[PDB]
């Protein structure tokens, strides 16, 4: 599909057996999900954005379906205000910016 | 919210 | 152009007669640049993201040339970690996400 940017580019994803709304975020290196009790081994990480850093849990090789396109990779979980799909998964679904 |  | 996302989507912009490097950021409602002088009046504003809220200066109706495309709109200036072109100007240059 083609997604215009008049509004926040929110799409449906599936991860760990839940459907969620997530923001397609070309500015984000990583994919960061709102707090959820995901099974599996994880490692602590700190990630930065506009106002500073937050602590997250890094889970590897997690399957994530984005608008019906399958992806699998690292997902960070923590107190982000919004579920964000970053470049690590956007590349897997062949997402480009076009103007 | 605004800037992610 | 079509820009893939294996690398950060950094581009050159011109603003207030000066060149700068900025990140095309579909996750940002607004355009936020690192500390710099711009001509004209500004208003204090606060904006938030991961890591919380920051104080910025809001400049309205500022011309910005982005990868050769012209935009004129709001630019926020403040302690952002990177220069960010947000949806307010991405829409003006006809940018869409595609996959």
């Amino acid at each position: 599909p083609q997604i215009t940017l008049w509004k926040r580019p929110l799409v449906t994803i599936r991860i760990g057996g839940q459907l969620k709304e997530a923001l397609l975020d070309t500015g984000a290196d990583d994919t960061v999900l709102e707090e959820m009790n995901l099974p599996g081994k994880w490692k602590p990480k700190m990630i930065g954005g506009i106002g500073g850093f937050i602590k997250v849990r890094q889970y590897d090789q997690i399957p994530v379906e984005i608008c019906g396109h399958k992806a699998i990779g690292t997902v960070l979980v923590g107190p982000t205000p919004v579920n964000i799909i970053g470049r690590n998964l956007l590349t897997q679904i062949g997402c480009t910016l076009n103007f | 919210r605004k800037i992610l």
